[PDB]
């Protein structure tokens, strides 16, 4: 299922618990090995997905502030969990930085990440 | 997402 | 003044949020103001120690479109920033992903943008 | 976002 | 009335475009109104036989940020729709990708939104 | 530009042929489904004709409006991305697909996604 | 992109 | 979009 440790294509680690109430809770580590790059995450998922072969919709947020670093920004991943032999979480994400009004037009980056439970 | 994000 | 409060967009939606000391956002998103059947859990994160030069406060939240009455097998994440001043605003961009088969996954995600204020439209 | 989203 | 003409956003940019009978968009995008050094080629496509019920006309265009004077090794695409009526508008979302190394590709693309009108801001 | 000029394949079954002109122009045809002439559409865009030589990719973008002589989906997609360079011929993109809608449905007018294209057809 | 798009 | 973009 969704609960577990996930790895993206760039090696970042996503440890998550999918609660019975639709909650996602966990930690996201931007670089393997150091606690300094670990951040809280919270999100939601569909706890009663379709049974026709469709994925399970989900999303979560990481604000890039921890006890060590503050990047004055936050990323939201929106995607779906796809079960099977090689389970995967396919996402698209938006990373918004806090900016002044002059720079608000270039406040947000967009990208895509695919996660698997296979350690790189 | 990488580094500090 | 602050993120905590009741917010509205110009497309008839509202959300009620509490910004906790630990960086958490918790609340409810009501897709049609005044229709309690359109209420869903909202959870997210925000920067609890933003810059001081007038820069906005980064934040994000998710709503999975399942409540005890309705399930649209989808979820939206809003990513944005809170901006202070006389008329505070939350300016966002969002991604709405639906659960799909692999064959339909290329068209699983909508993108848009919303701006919210604490003032209910007349 | 509107309706059931 | 129509897509052909001179358009402005509220952040000091303007563009001139022709919507050809074959579905081509051609023109020039000027990043800062009245600064000829900020003029770049624009090219795109639009639906030349749109729906009649008040639905917008789908369109898109690209500007690569290279001209005779400046090269920002990047390109923006605007995707949106033209909506007629008393004050015609082009509502868009855009993607701005820069040339990067593979290590920096994760942060290569900015996303935003802009609305254009034919009314020159005062 | 020899690098970008050619035939590109995505893993989803779509293909496109493009010419990258000396003036920064991209011109070509996009084929949404294999061997179906009714799924061919005009593609036009721009690319950076003097990219950095430091190992960075070459920025580019193009649009396809989904109307041809056979079909009209009242929509258009723009792909924004970069030609990677290096041994493997690859174009990495993100795209936006906007449909013409009434005002009431404009909030859900646009799909977003990502496509990667290669000159060697994926297996 | 696929089909009619 | 603004400036050189």
């Amino acid at each position: 299922g969704i609960t577990g440790t996930w790895y993206n294509q760039l090696g970042s680690t996503f440890i998550v618990t999918a609660g019975a109430d639709g909650a996602l809770t966990g930690t996201y580590e931007s670089a393997v090995g150091n606690a300094e790059s670990r951040y809280v995450l919270t999100g939601r998922y569909d706890s009663a997905p379709a049974t026709d072969g469709s994925g399970t919709a989900l999303g979560w947020t990481v604000a890039w502030k921890n006890n060590y670093r503050n990047a004055h920004s936050a990323t939201t991943w929106s995607g779906q969990y796809v079960g099977g032999a090689e389970a995967r979480i396919n996402t698209q994400w938006l990373l918004t930085s806090g900016t002044t009004e002059a720079n608000a037009w270039k406040s947000t980056l967009v990208g895509h990440d695919t996660f698997t439970k296979v350690k790189p | 997402n990488q580094x500090w994000q």
